[PDB]
RNA sequence: AUACAGUGAAACUGCGAAUGGCUCAUUAAAUCAGUUAUCGUUUAUUUGAUAGUUACAUGGUAUAACUGUGGUAAUUCUAGAGCUAAUACAUGCAAUCUCGACCCUUUGGAAGAGAUGUAUUUAUUAGGAUGAUUCAUAAUAACUUUUCGAAUCGCAUGGCCUUGUGCUGGCGAUGGUUCAUUCAAAUUUCUGCCCUAUCAACUUUCGAUGGUAGGAUAGUGGCCUACCAUGGUUUCAACGGGUCGGGUCCGGAGAGGGAGCCUGAGAAACG
């Protein structure tokens, strides 16, 4: 079942780790 | 990029084989040809040797064969209805071999009136379901060719227990 | 007119109930143009695999038309042949009309009828002036040429034999279907 | 700027250097393939029409048709192989060093080096039908007499040179066609005879 | 190598050519042709290292380009043309005709023949099948495709090919008591009579051969070439008659 | 039989409904050779198997082996065991060795864990299946 | 040599550049050594067979070399003009064989009836070879952005007459459809001497094992994908750890880094 990725795997993936950085300012509205 | 080499897979015991060598040209694969209904649109592919493979990216007409009556006519393909391997090919209306499509029945209807002079009688008798489809205006057919290889969408009309089983699945 | 798109245009433009099919109101004006165009394509000599397919396609679109138009197409084929004098008189052929050129036109006419009989079969529309009269006049011409002409005209005799052989084939078919 | 003007009917071409910026201005903002009136350029060009065809900038890079800019850009050029190379835009501007023009139509006055002078075609027709077209020969006429001959003199020696007619009907070609047809006939006949002998052998065996 | 080879080192050349080991570093690589690479004798070797008629490759090239050498009744100009078993080589100027036959040692022997014996060759029918338009044909060992063969002819039979027309003159069936030439294995070049043909479906058939001295030896069927019925071979044999 | 998303049929074997000559669906078969008897259950059966050597598009050629069935827990495939004695010269001694061979088994055969099977080589059916059961005993 | 004709730079076409050479970092059935299959595939070339289905020869929808004008600091950098060819690029054209009355003449003529490419795709029908085939092969109906079926060249100028350069022609070259053959390539069956348990579980943690169907492949094949089954190896040692191959030759790789493409029969190209 888990084969072919059909089951969701939450283990960290190094290549995509820190692919982007969050904006601290947040959404435009308060 | 696509490759067919079996070295990358695990051995029968389950060991992880090491990357033996770089990818070779004699073990290549090419991207799939997602044939979709529309204006005919094909481009050649120069394959190993001097041979050429036609990629049917788009197609809307095909030769379909009534096997029981042993005749063949060129007809428009209405749309995909049921595909055994994956359903989402039905949703996007993708054409590949074994896909069941709906084809215009008009040329077969005209030919049948021509040959039998009926809209002698015993021979004219045909399965009830096929006559019902003729009344509907669309015929369930199975594509026999491989649109991703030969550039054609040739096939045949479902009949008999073929038609019964596929109608049940529908 | 374009050769490459000829086939796909037929299955789209002329297919009955087709989305791109001509409107019933526009059938009267357009169809005379269509019949003439196909008549030109039907005279292509079938020397190759593709050329044979084009001829069959031209004849295979006919059932899609309405019956009056089918008669119109047949009338065009017989128009060049002059047969009115033959039936007008007591079934007497003119020597002047008896030529290699006249036989060639007859063979072209008969070939169209033979193909059209195959596709339409029982539904073929048969009319005296349009088909049967020119068809009869052709077979009479073959007999007259065969007997009158000397053995020297080996080509003309051969062509006459072909027309008779095709002419009798045509008559055998038209009785069988209609 | 320098203007390289060519008269194609002549085949002639000459360069005119320009100093005043006002004819250069009427040339500004135009595009390759457009037309300009010579009278704006100068009285010497009064009544003329120039079609812009090409040119080069102060850095020597050529302009290319189809690109709409007044500046240079690295464009992917072709004729199989394709190279990213710098090219000027097709918009005429002050950045252009030399501008090439073709005289579409002639004005009132005649240019000294262009409308007065000719440069003959370097070579004449070689294919037979091209000879017939050039001289308008009838079919009955034989092209062999009308072929263009150029005289060549070496010191005191002198002799005529003429091209070799291609696509000419000559007995050799008729012979070749006849031989091909006869060869096909002979092969067919031999094959039929072989088939007949094979059938006879089977008949004897049975 | 990433494609077809074109060079053949001397030490890697077949042993039976008997090439001098000190002459150089390369040997003639037989071009593609009727015969296999390992079972062929290129014309350069035959003309230079066997007949000694040429002193170097250039002289062989001159000899051929004069159009003096005929291989099976047809002029050949390729120095490395692969002449092979039952091949007829004609030199008209020297009034010499040769047929290539393995001696008892197993190397190609210079065997002079009469012109009448040069007018034909022998071919083992390697395959029989129907071609296009339903015309039966036979493929022999030397690659000749002969159409309209005799129906009786079957695989492993041997046909008599006239060179001028390339047609079958007669044929010999494969049977016990027939005279056979060994064209491979350890017994190459020996001559004998068939005694019994063992058959193993899905495997290599074996045959027993008895020589005139009554010694017996077994060989695979592929390496047998029928040359006639006992005591009446259809070709001239080399000296010794393939004994021992 | 028709227990799959796609229909199962012997390819290019046509059954004309209009003529309706025979009640039995037309069935195609061949004999594998090497003296291996084609069973009747294949001939008048009703299964569909593309990899059956007697009814499928497969041919038996090459080596023919024998073994003991060790597993039959799959759909139409099994694992057999071939034993032998490997000789080490250094200790001049034999040691018992075994190899597990996966094999395709046609549904026309019935096989239990323990019986002896003779199998024939065929074109690669899967990642590991290169053989096909051809005689059960 | 009044079209050219000897020789011939340049340029366009054709072929070749995947051979040869060189170094050993890698990897312990991965390659490899022996052995087997392709009824599971592609193959330039060689060799042998093989295509009767405006024409006294079509176009520039064409350019190089070449002539001539220039830009730039400048390159195997450049644009504008003007020519001209093909085995380049396009287009393209009154016959044979069956059954044979008359049984006329008894080889024979013969009225009449008929039949007549290849290539791709599908459907359907028949089916000499091998142990074995849905094999070879043949036929039917259609399909094609779909082919191919000499608009080519050298040497020579013979035989007929109906004197027109009328008809009919000898030896070669280069092409081309399919099959076979050869050079090869690709997978593939079985077997194959180190120490190890102080390496006992491993695979299934983006297929692991198998079926059905499709996509891709030159093809077979979880090679990739959708659905479904729960498996495969191992105490007779799986899994793990340590330590160029065989015999100058035969194998095996690799030549700024990594990714992506391209032609060609052959490369993931030393381009
Ligand atoms: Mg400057
Ligand atoms: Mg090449
Ligand atoms: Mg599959």
């Amino acid at each position: 079942k888990a084969s072919k990725g059909r089951k969701l795997n939450y283990s960290v993936q190094d290549p995509i780790a820190n692919y982007e950085a969050p904006i601290t300012s947040g959404y435009k509205w308060s | 990029g696509i490759s067919r080499d079996s070295r990358h897979k695990r051995s029968a015991t389950g060991a992880k084989r090491a990357q033996f060598r770089k990818k070779r040209k004699f073990e290549l694969g090419r991207q799939p040809a997602n044939t979709k209904i529309g204006a005919k649109r094909i481009h050649s592919v120069r394959t190993r040797g001097g041979n050429k493979k036609y990629r049917a990216l788009r197609i809307e007409t095909g030769n379909f064969s009534w096997a029981s009556e042993g005749i063949s006519k060129k007809t428009r393909i209405a749309g995909v209805v049921y595909h055994p391997s994956n359903n989402e090919l039905v949703r996007t209306n993708t054409l590949t071999k074994a896909a069941i499509v709906q084809i215009d029945a008009t040329p077969f209807r005209q030919w049948f009136e021509a040959h039998y002079g009926q809209t002698r009688a015993a021979s004219a008798k045909i399965e009830s379901s096929v006559e019902s489809q003729f009344s509907a205006g669309r015929l369930y057919a199975c594509i026999s060719s491989r649109p991703g290889q030969s550039g054609r969408c040739d096939g045949y009309i479902l009949e008999g227990e073929e038609l019964a089983f596929y109608l049940r699945r529908l | 007119l374009d050769d490459t798109l000829f086939k796909d245009e037929i299955t789209t433009f002329l297919t009955e109930n087709g989305s791109q099919s001509i409107k019933a109101e526009d059938e009267k004006v357009v169809m005379p143009y269509v019949l003439r165009i196909f008549f030109g394509r039907a005279q292509v000599p079938p020397t190759s695999g593709q050329k044979r397919s084009r001829k069959i396609a031209v004849i295979s679109v006919l059932p899609n038309f309405k019956k009056p138009y089918i008669n119109d197409f047949l009338s065009l084929a017989s128009e060049r042949l002059d047969y009115n004098y033959f039936f007008g008189n007591s079934h007497q052929i003119n020597s002047s009309k008896a030529t290699l050129k006249t036989i060639r036109r007859m063979t072209g006419f008969v070939n169209i009828v033979n193909s059209t009989l195959s596709v339409l079969r029982t539904n073929f529309p048969l009319h005296t002036n349009s088909v049967l009269q020119p068809l009869i006049y052709s077979i009479a011409m073959a007999y007259y040429v065969l007997d009158t002409e000397s053995t020297e005209e080996v080509h003309l005799r051969k062509m006459a034999s072909n027309l008779r052989q095709q002419g009798l084939k045509c008559l055998s078919s038209v009785f069988e279907f209609v | 700027m320098k203007l390289n003007i060519s008269y194609p009917v002549n085949g002639s071409q000459k360069t005119f250097e320009i100093d005043d910026e006002h004819r250069i201005r009427v040339f500004f903002d135009k595009r390759i393939g457009q037309e300009v009136d010579g009278e704006a350029v100068g009285d010497e060009f009064k009544g003329y029409v120039f079609k812009i065809s090409g040119g080069n900038d102060k850095q020597g890079f050529p302009m290319k048709q189809g690109v709409l800019l007044p500046t240079r850009i690295k464009l992917l050029l072709t004729k199989g192989e394709r190279k990213r190379k710098s090219v000027r835009g097709a918009i005429v501007g002050p950045d252009l060093a030399v501008l090439a023009l073709v005289i579409v139509k002639k004005g009132e006055q005649e240019l000294e080096g262009l409308t007065d002078t000719t440069v003959p075609k370097r070579l004449g027709p070689k294919r037979a039908n091209n000879i017939r077209k050039f001289f308008g020969l009838s079919k009955e006429d034989d092209v062999r007499d009308f072929v263009i001959r150029r005289e060549v003199t070496k010191g005191e020696k002198t002799y005529t040179k003429a091209p070799k007619i291609q696509r000419l009907v000559t007995p050799q070609r008729l012979q070749r066609k006849r031989h091909q047809r006869a060869l096909k006939v002979r092969n067919a006949q031999a094959q039929r005879e072989a088939a007949a002998e094979y059938a006879q052998l089977l008949a004897k065996r049975l | 190598a990433r494609g077809p080879k074109k060079h053949l080192k001397r030490l890697a050349a077949p042993h039976h050519w008997l090439l001098d080991k000190l002459s150089g570093c390369y040997a003639p690589r037989p071009s593609a042709g009727p015969h296999k690479l390992r079972e062929s004798l290129p014309l350069i070797v035959f003309l230079r290292n066997r007949l000694k008629y040429a002193l170097n490759g250039r002289e062989v090239k001159a000899i051929l380009m004069q159009r003096h050498v005929k291989v099976d009744g047809k002029v050949r100009t390729d120095t490395t043309y692969p002449a092979g078993f039952m091949d007829v080589i004609t030199l008209d100027a020297t009034n010499e005709n040769f047929r290539l036959v393995y001696d008892v040692k197993g190397r190609f022997a210079v065997h002079r023949i009469t012109d009448e014996e040069a007018s034909y060759k022998l071919g083992k029918v390697k395959k029989v099948q129907l071609g296009k338009k339903g015309v039966p044909y036979v493929v022999t060992h030397d690659g000749r495709t002969i159409r309209y063969p005799d129906p009786n002819i079957k695989v492993n039979d041997t046909v008599k090919i006239d060179l001028a027309s390339g047609k079958i003159t007669d044929f010999i069936k494969f049977d016990a008591g027939k005279l056979v030439y060994v064209t491979g294995g350890r017994n190459l070049g020996r001559i004998g009579t068939i005694v019994h043909k063992e058959r193993h479906d899905g495997g290599f058939d074996l045959v027993h051969i008895k020589d005139s001295l009554d010694n017996t030896f077994v060989t695979r069927l592929n390496n047998v070439f029928v040359i006639g019925e006992q005591g009446k071979p259809y070709i001239s044999l080399p000296k010794g008659k393939g004994i021992k | 039989v028709q227990s799959e998303r796609a229909f199962q049929k012997q390819p290019h074997i046509f059954n004309n409904p209009k003529v309706k000559t025979s009640k039995r669906t037309k069935r195609w078969y061949k004999n594998a050779g090497l003296g291996f008897k084609t069973p009747k259950t294949a001939i008048e059966g009703s299964y569909i198997d593309k990899k059956c050597p007697f009814t499928g598009l497969v041919s038996i050629r090459g080596k023919i082996l024998t073994g003991t069935v060790v597993s039959t827990k799959m759909h139409r495939t099994i694992v057999i065991r071939r034993a032998y004695l490997h000789y080490i010269p250094k200790y001049n001694r034999y040691e018992k060795r075994h190899k597990n061979v996966p094999v395709h088994v046609s549904p026309a055969f019935r096989v239990q864990v323990g019986d002896i099977v003779t199998v024939g080589q065929c074109r690669p059916i899967s990642k590991t299946v290169r053989f096909n059961v051809v005689k059960v005993s």
